[PDB]
RNA sequence: CACGGGUGACGGGGAAUCAGGGUUCGAUUCCGGAGAGGGAGCCUGAGAAACGGCUACCACAUCCAAGGAAGGCAGCAGGCGCGCAAAUUACCCACUCCCGACCCGGGGAGGUAGUGACGAAAAAUAACAAUACAGGACUCUUUCGAGGCCCUGUAAUUGGAAUGAGUCCACUUUAAAUCCUUUAACGAGGAUCCAUUGGAGGGCAAGUCUGGUGCCAGCAGCCGCGGUAAUUCCAGCUCCAA
């Protein structure tokens, strides 16, 4: 506090309410841009349709080409590059099938050697990934 | 518009930091000190002691001579000599700030059930509640949790049905019994 | 290229699991544990070895 | 050829589908203890089949309801 | 072996009864059948068994307590006068009848439709 | 800070996180407001602009003989669609009360059951004894070794002793049932009646173990690991967190 009267509250009040808003995540978490911007629209998971399977390069030191999925979402038609998480998983996802996509834990952005890659798959063709990659289920064919 | 309770509380609180070695190294004295199941059974006796004392605090917050503060430290104090944690010449409410999960947990029927020494062990013990052969007041108890009073402590026994204490043998007895008299005649 | 997915995977030699006699769990879990940490070792001199050390 | 209770109403939308120039529909309801009824269609060619038990009646019925009134249709 | 004990005993003149808390003791055994309960009852206040009414046993943890309430009415013209027929039927002197409630419902929503004297020849 | 706009805003008692201060939520069983697809109007009636009341228009839809008639589940169940996302087309007015001409009738309000790992509370998956062994307070012995009044643990070594989970007659429960508790008879030595979920470079408890891969696969929330001796991948063993 700057102004220390015995009145000052809506001084206090109008400076704190103008001053919000330069904090990210206030801004952020109360502007409907980024909520606009986010393909899931306020959501933790969403299905898709998968359309192409895509080799993305990595970036700088750690090089390596990552498996990403095209998928095409229902709720709003939004094209995300979705992640294939464990080792030797792509190929249990074929194309057009409904994969479940999820975030990866940094609330939209990108991470590590994966450019451009917020979000990632979890449940393929409501069969879960995890399961095809212990071995527990099969794939319905 | 159903007619129940929806009232429920959390009687734990994990800590804030995970993996504390001294902190665990703590835990698993207590455990292995006075037989228990798991970090939830000293986690529910500590936040029980942190009620205890949050009530201590806010009662020493309160002025001298206050009638809400007598009183309710007057039943805090009775609750603590019924429980038998804290002695009767002991009782005042500075005293309560100064008591110990180990006090706490000496109150255990488990434990009480191992210094009256009817069981070998502490987890014999526990087989033995868990098994329905010791009662208190003419009451099965079931449960290893059950905090015996000072005034119920010395009602401690075996219970009737029983096969160690009054009662029928059990049934590998009956069922050695039966092939010993089968293989007999 | 999406040649060589699953090439470790399927490439590493296969070994079988090792049958093993079933832990004892919950309190009496607990119980061996606190066994083997504390009433079975004595204070030695020097850096103390850790439960997974080996040499 | 026993199938879903959603692959069968497919199959059987198929059948009427194929059977719309010549060819019968033969639809077969039975009691099946191995509660479950037998539910089997045949176009004279390619048999399907399903078992619907108590716990899917009111998801496949209505269904197979408008299934009927929108596949079959007589004379005025 | 089986002690029959009663608590809080009220006299109902306004409903014509005795009432009591049944306290039942019965170690190295099951909970003991409510006839027998009414048999032990009479021959413990001296009246026949027709009258009285128990229900609503619990049995306690461990297994040597049970507790029920049960009343003890003057007459049996007096219990029908004022016993629910529920408890009447547990013994047998009262049936009800057997018309399941939803064939009810639609027995009445069926002479809903139908106005006239043929309310009646809508039902079978 | 009027006016205007937005609300992914019904309001409150309250919920979570919490030192002291605050922040976020509140559709959700209680009180009040609004509504029955969108609005508008009205009879009856003390009380309605009522929709399990009508009267007209728009959207959606049923039968038809082509003149015509009839509809409103943001009620109980349940269905299509929408989805990351949500239960039985059950039984009963017996508990609670409500209404009627009323002690007698009705109540998808309500109660009880079916699904249910939203969540909260308690809490099985072993314990004891005997052998060998590995050790700690005593006595003895320069150490090595020895006696057990006191012990503690381990080893698919052996032994009886005790119980549920299940099975299931019988009460009890209840409107009739179900579950709990009680209770006979069965029921456990790999007591196979086998507890998993994640990790083992650091934060962060826990292998510089072994084999394969050789900046490829992949791991990694952050730093980073992998380019032919990987404490970081993939498998075995071991251990650690609950
Ligand atoms: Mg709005
Ligand atoms: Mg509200
Ligand atoms: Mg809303
Ligand atoms: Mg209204
Ligand atoms: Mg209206
Ligand atoms: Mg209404
Ligand atoms: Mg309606
Ligand atoms: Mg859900
Ligand atoms: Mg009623
Ligand atoms: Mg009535
Ligand atoms: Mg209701
Ligand atoms: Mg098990
Ligand atoms: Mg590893
Ligand atoms: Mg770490
Ligand atoms: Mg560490
Ligand atoms: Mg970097
Ligand atoms: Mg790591």
């Amino acid at each position: 506090g700057k102004c220390r009267g015995l009145r000052t509250a809506r001084k206090l009040r109008s400076h704190r309410r103008d001053q919000k808003w330069h904090d990210k995540q206030y801004k952020k978490a109360h502007l409907g841009t980024a909520l606009k911007a986010n393909p899931f629209g306020g959501a933790s998971h969403a299905k898709g349709i998968v359309l192409e399977k895509v080799g993305v390069e990595a970036k700088q030191p750690n090089s390596a080409i990552r498996k990403c999925v095209r998928v095409q979402l229902i709720k709003n038609g939004k094209k995300i590059t979705a992640f294939v998480p464990n080792d030797g998983c792509l190929n249990f996802i074929e194309e057009n099938d409904e994969v479940l996509v999820a975030g990866f834990g940094r609330k939209g952005h990108a991470v590590g050697d994966i450019p451009g890659v917020r979000f990632k798959v979890v449940k393929v063709a409501n069969v879960s990934l995890l399961a095809l990659y212990k071995g527990k289920k099969e794939r319905p064919r | 518009p159903v007619a129940r309770s929806w009232v429920c509380r959390k009687t734990y609180v994990t800590p804030r930091r995970p993996f504390e070695k001294s902190r665990l190294d703590q835990e698993l004295k207590l455990i292995g000190e006075y037989g228990l199941r798991n970090k939830r059974e000293v986690w529910r006796v500590k936040f029980t002691l942190a009620k205890i004392r949050k009530a201590a605090r806010e009662l020493l917050t309160l002025d001298e001579k206050d009638p809400r503060r007598l009183f309710e430290g007057n039943a805090l104090l009775r609750r603590l000599v019924r429980i038998g944690v804290l002695d009767e010449g002991k009782m005042k409410l500075d005293y309560i700030l100064g008591l110990k999960i180990e006090d706490f947990l000496e109150r255990r029927l488990q434990t009480q059930v191992f210094k009256l020494g009817l069981a070998k062990s502490i987890h014999h013990a526990r087989v033995l509640i868990r098994q329905r052969h010791i009662r208190v007041r003419k009451q099965v108890v079931n449960i290893p949790s059950f905090i015996v009073r000072l005034d119920s402590q010395k009602h401690i026994d075996f219970s009737l049905r029983s096969p160690y204490g009054g009662g029928r043998p059990g049934r590998v007895k009956r069922k050695n019994a039966k092939k010993g008299q089968g293989g007999a005649g | 290229s999406l040649a060589r997915v699953g090439k470790v995977r399927g490439q590493t030699l296969k070994v079988a699991k090792q049958e093993k006699k079933k832990k004892r769990t919950g309190r009496a879990k607990r119980r061996m544990q606190y066994n083997r940490r504390f009433v079975n070792v004595v204070p030695t001199f020097g850096k103390k070895k850790g439960p997974n050390a080996n040499s | 050829v026993l199938l879903e209770s959603e692959q069968f109403l497919t199959e059987l939308t198929r059948l009427f589908q194929k059977c719309r120039t010549s060819g019968s529909v033969y639809i077969t309801l039975k009691k099946y203890d191995g509660n479950k009824c037998l539910l089997r269609a045949t176009d004279g060619k390619k048999k399907i089949s399903t078992v619907v038990s108590s716990k899917e009646v009111n998801k496949f019925q209505m269904a197979y309801s408008n299934l009927l009134r929108a596949n079959m249709d007589g004379l005025k | 072996t089986v002690t029959i004990r009663t608590r809080k005993f009220m006299t109902n003149r306004l409903l014509q009864r005795k009432q009591m808390v049944i306290d039942v003791l019965h170690p190295g055994k099951a909970t003991v059948p409510k006839t027998e309960i009414r048999e032990k009852l009479a021959k413990m206040y001296k009246t026949t068994p027709d009258v009285i009414f128990v229900f609503g046993f619990r049995t306690h943890f461990g297994g040597g307590k049970t507790t029920g309430f049960g009343m003890i009415y003057d007459s049996l013209d007096y219990a029908k006068k004022n016993e629910p027929k529920h408890r009447l039927a547990r013994h047998g002197l009262y049936e009800k009848k057997k018309t399941s409630r939803k064939q009810r419902k639609e027995r009445k929503n069926r002479m809903k439709k139908v106005r006239g004297t043929a309310k009646a020849n809508v039902g079978a």
